[PDB]
């Protein structure tokens, strides 16, 4: 019974040579980093169904990807995006006098803050559009006073930083946004995840790229910190 | 006095039973399941293993030599139990101090970190650690490097200065280094989670940090210092300059790190809490 | 003129309804209650093949019993000896995502899809020794969801666009289209004589097909939420659907309604896989809760349960012998079990 | 089969008052989070209220905070929207909408491209 | 709309007209088929060990 001894031989030579390449293959694939960048084709070149980016950054790899392809029911494919580092979300923000985009954004969020297969998540914040906001709180017809009615019993906050050449009704409008956002998310999280919230304009070449950097570093570091019991 | 038999009996005995329990605990728990296997969990492992080693195998005839105050097994064996005492504690503390190294490089180049731990380089460390241990143990004790009834280990001058400052000071000084940095960090990560939400509570920012890197290097200090240090004076001044009650105190509080190993490297551990 | 419609509607729906309800002279569970229970089903581990990276996220067996395919979500499609756990294939994919694979009953094609919108053919023979890529499929306007195969010269696919489609490989066109859904499209089954299939929709609802002619015959509907999985009854005459409210139930197509229900009250979480064993006795079905469960299909009483696993179980496989159970989860391991 | 009816609706001057009722057959109505939204004449839809299982946990939007008011009964299998002080810009058609899984805090439930389970709606219209 | 109603319309009606058979005949088929095939089911009777691939 040669012939049995020859196949048991195939087969061994056969499962060694295909174990050494996955073995080659876990390095590249532990050494990556993926990201999901949603929103609700500019940005995209700051840094088919799908579109697949890949960039470096101080000797690091990044991955890219874009779902423009798909449909608007999102609670099915959604939940094949359980491992990634961040999510990154993108918001367009306006202040001129016809449907309310703020409040849809928000609900957005406010489901992938609390969904269950998403529990571990982080979310990058970008409030896009900046420039908008300027045009539109010169026209004395106030929409944020339209759509929220709160926005009257509003003070800026003691550590506004604002930049040289700005009225104070856009910084306050900014702030009002960003305090929005950031209260769904100090409610429901036990410490497992936090938000991280920017400010752009309407040219992110040479800065989306360290701000993501930055962002990832702080997850990853939390993480690794809140493991032994110092955080 | 009787008494006194009977109370050194009682702690011995209960001495014993904790650290072998705590790290057949520990052996159990990591062999069990299979959510605990992983390339960081291998260091605790050995810490484990070389901890239960010497908690069955070198410490009763230490209480039996203690309480009968006389060796009555000849002399090979005595030197076999010199050597194998020597090689568990330094290895021992060098596994601490790999430990420590890891934890570094885990939180100060989180991008990095996988690309700069493996598995060759795991068990490199390993085999540099058991080759120190062997030689400085065994190599040493039979050739006579270190000579100048009773069976107590043999100390001079060049022998006593290069082990305390190959096995015990530049760790220390290493440790204390890399553990200031890491605190420094995690104060500063604190104090930006509670400055976010001008509406609500914080963390607790002091029991934290403060006291959790507070016990893992003061039990080091306590159970190890006193030792050393009693070493390199017996070795550089004389035998005969040395009292048997301090000598038998520093030897049995060095022997008392082994018991709270387990308890600061496996039950402060999330994953293992967890799992 | 919608309101005339939309009364048209109702009156036809009242017909059905009224039509339906005449013919439930019995119940399931009073003329099979003089039968003795099957008793304790208790299965054993019995080989665990391990290698993948990530989640695996679907598993097909092969005609011969001995050979199976697994997709995993890093871009892998392994080929696995089960009586040897050798590996005897690994092919890496363009698109990482990948939500489906298939293998054909000839052993020469596999088929793979997922978010990318097209259904990738690979060859298996390969004179030259090597696994190329041997046809790509495009046109869905959605992600594909199920592929499987009709002889070496057809497939059928599922997308969610609300849409099914049937495929010749040599030209690469579609021949049919099956639309009439309302939400996406999860599962699909074939019949032993591959004249009819079923699609189980993102809206309580199944429908049954004809394949050679292309149009809806009859639908299904008894669910509250989303229907996750199907399969035939091994006679053809029956379906089973598990779905997202922690229901399974068994509809039979002569009478055109349903029979029985299968649920519990510890179980509040959803179903990921639904199967059934050679003779049609008992039943598979695959949990979140990390760990399957086996129910008798003429009694409505849970049998047995089988735990081993320490995430969300993915995929679920029946043998075509009835010799051997094959589950995969997301902690990228897959388990045969047995019994004994 | 999941059914959702709405009934309530017609013409109203401004600053009156007016009420709307929906109700449910085919499923268990006390496990799921229910919600009312809102289409207008030449825009898409938006999202105006919504009550949970209970009725511990009510949320609005901005423009219609102060004047409606949202209600529920679980005996009767049925979801109210009490309107009061209406303003002309509220002319519109209402639907009733269900979320999709039970024992769940998320939603997914505006679409436009024909979502499973909501109804057909009740035109409201308010002028001199 | 108009388009959609009339589909569905057309649907319904085609579906109106089929045959049915009462419930207690598709109860008994289903039994039969499960009784006939009984002794060729390893997960239900299982086979001694000297006939198991798996051992
Ligand atoms: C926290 C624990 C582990 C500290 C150690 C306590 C025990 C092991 C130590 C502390 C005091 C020590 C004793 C101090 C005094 C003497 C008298 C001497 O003639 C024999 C040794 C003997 C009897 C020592 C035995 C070991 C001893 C009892
Ligand atoms: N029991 C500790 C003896 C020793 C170790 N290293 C030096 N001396």
């Amino acid at each position: 019974t040669e012939d049995q001894r020859n196949e048991e031989k195939a087969q061994r030579e056969a499962n060694k040579k295909i174990e050494k390449q996955l073995q080659k293959d876990k390095q590249v694939y532990r050494a990556t980093h993926r990201l999901l960048l949603l929103g609700a084709s500019t940005i995209v070149k700051q840094m088919s169904g799908i579109f697949e980016t890949k960039f470096q950054v101080d000797k690091v790899n990044f991955h890219m990807f874009d779902v423009g392809g798909q449909r608007d029911e999102r609670r099915k494919w959604i939940q094949c995006f359980n491992d990634v580092t961040a999510i990154i979300f993108v918001v367009a923000s306006s202040s001129y006098n016809q449907t309310n985009r703020l409040q849809e954004a928000l609900n957005l969020f406010k489901s992938i803050w609390n969904n269950r297969w998403l529990r571990t998540i982080s979310v990058i914040l970008f409030l896009n559009k900046q420039d908008l906001l300027a045009e539109k709180v010169l026209a004395g017809k106030s929409k944020i006073e339209d759509y929220f009615p709160e926005f009257a019993r509003y003070t800026t906050p003691e550590d506004a930083t604002p930049e040289p050449g700005e009225d104070p009704r856009v910084t306050r409008a900014k702030y009002f946004i960003r305090d929005e956002f950031l209260r769904i998310s100090t409610a429901s999280g036990d410490g497992r995840h936090y938000c991280y919230p920017h400010f752009t304009c309407a040219e992110n070449i040479r800065a989306a790229a360290a701000r993501i950097f930055n962002d990832c570093r702080d997850i990853i570091q939390r993480m690794h910190l809140r493991q032994y019991e110092l955080l | 006095s009787t008494a006194c038999k009977i109370t050194i009996t009682v702690v011995l005995a209960v001495l014993i039973l904790i650290t072998v329990a705590g790290n057949v605990v520990v052996c159990l728990a990591v062999g069990l399941n299979r959510r605990l296997r992983n390339l960081t969990n291998c260091f605790i492992v050995s810490l484990a293993i070389t901890d239960l080693l010497l908690g069955l195998l070198v410490l009763p005839f230490s209480a039996i030599y203690q309480l009968s105050c006389k060796w009555s097994f000849g002399k090979v064996f005595c030197n076999i139990y010199t050597s194998l005492d020597v090689m568990l504690c330094t290895a021992s503390i060098l596994n601490l101090f790999m430990i420590s190294l890891d934890r570094y490089c885990a939180v100060m180049d989180p991008l990095r970190y996988p690309v700069l731990v493996t598995p060759v380089r795991v068990a490199i460390s390993l085999v540099l650690i058991w080759v120190i241990s062997i030689t400085l143990s065994f190599l040493s004790i039979h050739l006579g490097w270190n000579s100048r009834s009773k069976c107590k280990v043999q100390v001079n001058e060049v022998y006593g200065l290069v082990d305390g400052l190959v096995t015990f000071y530049l760790p220390l000084l290493i440790m204390c280094i890399t553990y200031y940095r890491i605190f420094k960090v995690a104060r500063d990560q604190a104090k930006r989670i509670n400055h976010i939400s001008s509406w609500k509570a914080a963390t607790i920012r002091e029991h934290k940090a403060t006291v959790t890197l507070a016990a893992v290097m003061g039990a080091f200090i306590i159970c190890w210092f006193p030792y050393f240090t009693a070493f390199v004076y017996r070795g550089l001044r004389g035998d005969d300059a040395i009292n048997e009650v301090l000598e038998a105190i520093v030897l049995w509080l060095g022997y008392a790190n082994s018991a709270l190993n387990p308890i600061l490297y496996a039950a402060l551990n999330r994953d293992f809490r967890t799992g | 003129e919608l309101d005339q419609l939309r009364q048209e509607a109702e009156q036809l729906k009242n017909q059905i309804r009224d039509a339906r309800k005449a013919c439930a002279d019995a119940t399931l569970s009073q003329i099979t209650n003089n039968i003795d229970p099957v008793g304790r089903i208790q299965m054993r581990t019995r080989r665990t093949l391990r290698g993948h990276l990530a989640k695996i996220y679907a598993m097909h067996w092969g005609t011969d019993s001995r050979l199976l395919v697994s997709a995993s979500q890093d871009g892998k499609l392994i080929i696995w000896d089960s009586y040897t756990t050798n590996k005897v294939h690994a092919i890496p994919l363009r698109s990482s995502w990948v939500m489906t694979c298939a293998y054909a009953p000839s052993g020469n094609y596999v088929a793979c899809g997922g978010l990318d919108n097209i259904c990738s053919i690979y060859n298996l023979k390969t004179r030259e020794g090597n696994v190329r890529v041997s046809r790509e499929l495009a046109g869905h306007t959605g992600y594909l969801s199920c592929c499987r195969f009709l002889d070496d010269n057809q497939i059928v696919t599922s997308s969610g666009d609300t849409t099914c489609a049937l495929w010749d490989i040599e030209t690469g066109q579609q021949t049919t289209t099956f639309t009439g859904h309302t939400g996406d499209v999860m599962s699909l089954s074939l019949a032993p004589d591959t004249r009819l299939f079923v699609s189980g929709a993102c809206d309580a609802s199944a429908k049954l097909w004809d394949v050679r002619e292309g149009m809806c015959r009859q639908t299904f509907t008894g669910h509250e939420s989303d229907i996750n999985a199907i399969c035939f009854f091994p006679n053809g005459n029956a379906f089973a659907t598990g779905s997202d409210d922690a229901t399974c139930r068994l509809f039979d197509l002569r009478a055109d309604q349903e029979l029985m229900t299968y649920s519990h009250d510890n179980i509040i979480c959803g179903i990921t896989s639904v199967s059934f064993s050679k003779s049609g006795r008992l039943l598979l079905a695959g949990y979140d809760d990390f760990n399957c469960n086996v129910w008798d299909a003429l009694k409505a009483d849970r049998a047995g349960v089988l735990a081993g696993h320490d995430n969300r179980v993915s995929c679920l496989g029946v043998t075509d012998d009835g010799m051997a159970v094959a589950t995969g989860s997301w902690d990228s391991f897959l388990k045969i079990w047995n019994g004994s | 089969q999941v059914q959702l009816q709405e009934s309530g609706g017609g013409l109203v001057q401004p600053g009156g008052s007016l009420r709307l009722s929906c109700a449910a057959s085919g499923f268990t109505f006390s496990n799921y989070k229910m919600n009312w939204v809102r289409q207008a004449p030449g825009k898409g839809l938006e999202w105006v209220s919504d009550i949970s299982q209970s009725g511990a946990s009510i949320s609005y939007t901005g423009s219609v905070k102060g004047r409606f008011t949202i209600s529920r009964d679980n005996a009767k299998n049925t979801l109210y929207l009490q309107m009061n002080s209406l303003k002309p810009e509220d002319t519109a058609v209402y639907y009733c909408a269900r979320c999709p899984a039970p024992f769940t805090r998320d939603c997914f439930d505006v679409t436009s491209t024909t979502y499973a389970y909501r109804g057909q709606g009740t035109q409201v219209t308010v002028s001199s | 709309s108009i388009a959609q109603a009339r589909k569905l319309v057309e649907q319904l009606k085609m579906e109106a007209n089929i045959d049915r058979i009462k419930v207690s005949k598709a109860a008994a088929d289903l039994m039969a088929y499960c009784e006939a095939h009984a002794k060729e089911d390893p997960l239900l009777t299982p086979v001694p060990a000297s006939e198991n691939p798996f051992r």
